């Protein structure tokens, strides 16, 4: 069976609210909890189930109901939004991502054809940008002359912005010069909760 | 929450060996009973590798694979712990942390109160290579805002830095996480949103630096007219 | 009426004032005569909790044995940090004697007499004593020597069995002799320990059967240590003032448990080392070469120290390797049934 099950996987809250995370263990055993931000090592928050580590503010608390071990953060500060992991002996929980809840924002969508410079080199990258949206969930679909493209795209998403709580996403469709030359209509279709229906940005190859 | 020091991140070919080291002050090392190693693969969770007891050099591991390929030692005089990994595989690409467990934890399990900053080890047969930088040209084409950027393509290894107008332009900038292409080279985009009226009245230049290859590029981005 | 408390113990022994042997010299000064009339009192209908891993008596014994070795087994050369100390290091008479630990006025020692008590939790059969039994301060790794035996079944001891950084102590209920000799003259540092293969393997089979009880009838496997200083990768001990290091690979031989070519004498190869890491944790020590003649210690193996492999979560088996290093565990192996309380 599984030794630790952490939940929820994701948690969206406003500053000042209280977060409740749990790690439900197969066996009794004192629980540890870390905070983890990108590019920084884990920070110890709670150990021996309920003991606070040195320098950790009292808004962080730990306890348990039977085998359900829980971390509580009351009156969240901006700085408290991060990933959180429980550790029982050598085992770590799957982690909880705690992000800032704001009102829904639809992305601004932009499409960029390949540069002539890049074409000369035998390759065409087409880029579609989804800017400053919330929540983070979004779906990009590429179409070339109405043919749905799959497997020749990659995307990247930014960390939640610290000031406006939004996310931005970039998707690159990559084809050969020859395949790019063989088609006309290039379209990026964006689906998102902030959009009452999918938005499409397109261009015609070789049109100003 | 002082940090333990670790050796610098690096790239290793598959099958090579690597040593990652972790050191600290006499006072801290003296109050450390075990040094643990934990790794986190890109976008994944935390995985316990093994521990070494500082006083006796005793060890234990999280898997037979680790017991087979990883050696954990320490130098008590230099307050340092070493992790040697041999037969590096693609699955070994990760940030490796050293972490400390105090004496007298009693029955309250495992908790590591001090951590090293982590050492990124990237396992790849790819060769060092500077990026090509291509423009993401704003459309001349109803939000009064326009977006432009740079596609920083086909470099290795990470990282590259990107600024706009030599750092004078920071507002509205988004530089995305690189993605690893099937070619084994990375690609990254950086974009900036500006007022539509600004196109043609203001110059926008992305400054790209890839120190591994000592490649630096300035790319002017303008609308395709 | 009483309550858990810590206080300063005193020791008692049968040390001889005329003896040159170093434990005798230490205990003649530090200790009083053994209780001429030891009497324990059964506490009727009394249940008490114990915790052998948080027992301050252990700390006090560790301090004594460290003090004893510090004034009797000083190395010719001590290397601590980077600084070198040079001092005299004459050969000595060395053979551990039993030391009793006793409570001061206003305190008493409670003793757990449950025959399968594992060192922690409630104890139903409790008595009070003024002093512990006589405990020999034998320093060793991997195998506990010359100690007391579990009275009923083999007992497994750990602060937390699932915590693989916690040493496991196996308390045997039948001892197995180990007979270690450096022959008289030739390599003066070459020595060996002989153990009866048949006896040892039968015990070790019972040990695996007991371990199966604690790990869900899983398959139990022994392996040699995977790393560490020689003091812990080998059976390390002191015989007649000389430091022995013996290779126990043959001692943990799975092939025998469950085949029959194992019965017979097991000969472990050992070496005397002048340069050692001090179990005290205080660094590296260098002694003079071994005395001449037949150097011989016959001992009872009464316990085993183990570390369990991690990474066996979803495997069909559990793997153990000889351990040790923390000598306080040696004292725990004998002090486990005792705790100090203050009489209100
Ligand atoms: C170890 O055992 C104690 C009880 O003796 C228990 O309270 C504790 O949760 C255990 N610790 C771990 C880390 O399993
Ligand atoms: C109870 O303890 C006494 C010593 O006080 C011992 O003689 C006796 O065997 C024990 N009885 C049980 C129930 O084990
Ligand atoms: C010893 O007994 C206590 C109380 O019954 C129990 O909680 C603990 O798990 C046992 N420890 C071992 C190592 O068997
Ligand atoms: C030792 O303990 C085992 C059970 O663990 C038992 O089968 C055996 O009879 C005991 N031996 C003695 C001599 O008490
Ligand atoms: C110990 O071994 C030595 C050397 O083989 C032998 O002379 C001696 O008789 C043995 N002692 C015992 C009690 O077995
Ligand atoms: C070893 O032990 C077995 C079982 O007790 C015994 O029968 C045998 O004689 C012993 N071998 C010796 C003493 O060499
Ligand atoms: C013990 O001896 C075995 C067999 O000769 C050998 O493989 C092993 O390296 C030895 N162990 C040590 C600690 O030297
Ligand atoms: C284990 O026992 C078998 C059977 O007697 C023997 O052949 C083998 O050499 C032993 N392995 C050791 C002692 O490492
Ligand atoms: C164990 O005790 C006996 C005396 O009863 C002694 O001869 C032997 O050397 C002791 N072993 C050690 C390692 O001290
Ligand atoms: C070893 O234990 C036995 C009982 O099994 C005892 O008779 C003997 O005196 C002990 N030998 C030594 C040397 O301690
Ligand atoms: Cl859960
Ligand atoms: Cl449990
Ligand atoms: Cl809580
Ligand atoms: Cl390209
Ligand atoms: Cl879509
Ligand atoms: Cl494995
Ligand atoms: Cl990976
Ligand atoms: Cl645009
Ligand atoms: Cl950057
Ligand atoms: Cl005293
Ligand atoms: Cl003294
Ligand atoms: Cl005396
Ligand atoms: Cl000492
Ligand atoms: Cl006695
Ligand atoms: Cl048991
Ligand atoms: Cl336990
Ligand atoms: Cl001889
Ligand atoms: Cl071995």
């Amino acid at each position: 069976e599984i030794v630790l099950t952490q939940s929820p996987g994701t948690l969206s809250l406003s500053p000042g609210e209280t977060a409740s995370l749990s790690c439900t263990a197969a066996s009794y055993g004192h629980m540890t909890w870390y905070q983890k931000k990108p590019g920084q090592p884990p920070k110890l928050l709670i150990f021996a189930t309920s003991k606070r580590a040195s320098g950790i503010p009292d808004r962080f608390s730990g306890s348990q109901f039977g085998k359900q071990y829980t971390l509580t953060i009351t009156r969240m500060e901006p700085e408290d939004f991060a990933r959180y992991y429980c550790q029982q002996l050598e085992f770590f929980g799957q982690g909880t991502r705690l992000e800032i809840r704001r009102t829904v924002a639809a992305p601004s969508v932009f499409i960029f054809p390949p540069s002539d410079e890049q074409l000369k080199s035998g390759t065409a990258s087409v880029v579609c940008l989804l800017n400053n949206f919330y929540p983070r969930e979004a779906k990009v679909q590429w179409k070339v002359d109405n043919a749905l493209q799959s497997g020749n795209s990659q995307e990247s998403v930014t960390e939640q912005d610290s000031k406006d709580s939004t996310y931005s996403l970039s998707s690159t469709l990559t084809l050969s010069k020859a395949d790019y030359e063989k088609h006309k209509v290039y379209a990026c279709e964006v689906t998102h909760q902030g959009l009452s229906s999918p938005v499409t940005k397109s261009f015609n190859r070789g049109e100003c | 929450q002082v940090q333990l020091v670790q050796s610098g991140s690096g790239v290793k070919k598959p099958g090579a060996s690597v040593r990652v080291s972790c050191w600290t002050s006499e006072d801290i090392f003296e109050r450390t009973e075990l040094i643990h190693w934990v790794r986190q693969a890109p976008g994944q969770g935390l995985e316990w590798i093994g521990w070494v007891k500082t006083v006796t050099g005793a060890v234990n591991f999280g898997s037979p694979d680790f017991r087979q390929r990883v050696s954990l030692t320490r130098d008590r005089d230099l307050f340092t712990a070493h992790m040697d990994i041999r037969g590096l595989t693609q699955g070994d690409t990760a940030t490796y942390f050293c972490a400390r467990q105090k004496f007298y934890t009693g029955g309250q399990g495992w908790y590591f109160d001090l951590w090293g900053r982590g050492t990124l080890i990237v396992v790849s047969s790819a060769s060092t290579k500077g990026p090509s930088v291509f423009p993401l040209a704003p459309s001349s084409k109803s939000g009064g805002t326009a977006a432009l950027g740079c596609l920083v393509k086909d470099y290795f290894p990470e990282p590259v830095t990107v600024s706009w107008n030599s750092g004078a332009l920071t507002s509205g900038v988004h530089t995305f996480p690189a993605v690893l292409q099937s070619s084994g080279l990375y690609s990254l985009s950086s974009v900036v949103t500006v007022p539509s009226s600004s196109l043609g009245t203001q110059t926008y230049i992305c400054n790209v630096n890839h120190k591994p290859s000592n490649t630096k590029v300035d790319k002017k981005v303008e609308p395709k007219s | 009426v009483w309550k858990d408390a810590d206080t300063t113990l005193f020791c008692a022994s049968d040390a001889k004032a005329h003896e040159t042997e170093v434990h005798n010299v230490w205990a003649t000064h530090a200790c009083v005569p053994t209780d001429p009339n030891p009497q324990e009192i059964h506490l009727e209908n009394v249940t008490e909790n114990f915790n052998m891993w948080k027992n301050n008596m252990v700390e006090q014994m560790q301090e004594d044995v460290i003090s004893l070795w510090d004034q009797s087994l000083q190395p010719c050369v001590k290397l601590t940090g980077g600084s070198v100390i040079k001092q005299a290091c004459p050969k000595i008479s060395f053979d551990p004697i039993p030391i009793h630990y006793c409570t001061p006025a206003g305190y008493v020692i409670l003793k757990c007499n449950d025959k399968n008590f594992n060192g922690t939790g409630p104890c139903k059969n409790v008595s009070s004593v003024q002093c512990t039994h006589g405990i020999k301060p034998v320093v060793s790794t991997q195998l506990l020597l010359n100690g007391s035996l579990a009275e009923e079944e083999i007992i497994i001891r750990s602060e937390n069995l699932t915590n693989n950084a916690k040493t496991i102590i196996v308390h045997l209920n039948k001892s197995v002799e180990i007979n270690c000799t450096r022959p008289s003259n030739g390599d003066i540092r070459k020595a060996y320990c002989e153990i009866n293969g048949t006896k040892w393997n039968k015990v070790l089979k019972q040990v695996t059967e007991k371990l199966k009880e604690h790990f869900n009838n899983k398959t139990i496997i022994f392996q040699p240590p995977s790393g560490g200083d020689l003091e812990i990768t080998m059976h390390h001990f002191n015989c007649r003032g000389e430091f022995f290091y013996c290779n126990t690979t043959q001692l943990f031989n799975n092939t025998c448990i469950g085949m029959k070519g194992c019965n017979g004498t097991i000969t472990l190869p050992c070496k005397i080392k002048q340069i050692i890491n001090m179990w005290q944790g205080t660094g590296q020590a260098m002694y003079a070469p071994p005395i001449d003649g037949k150097i011989n210690c016959v001992s009872n193996i009464t316990g085993i120290l183990l570390t369990r492999d991690g990474g066996a979560n979803n495997t069909s088996n559990e793997t153990f390797r000889p351990g040790g290093g923390n000598i306080k565990d040696n004292w725990r192996s004998e002090l486990y049934k005792y705790k100090v309380v203050q009489i209100e």
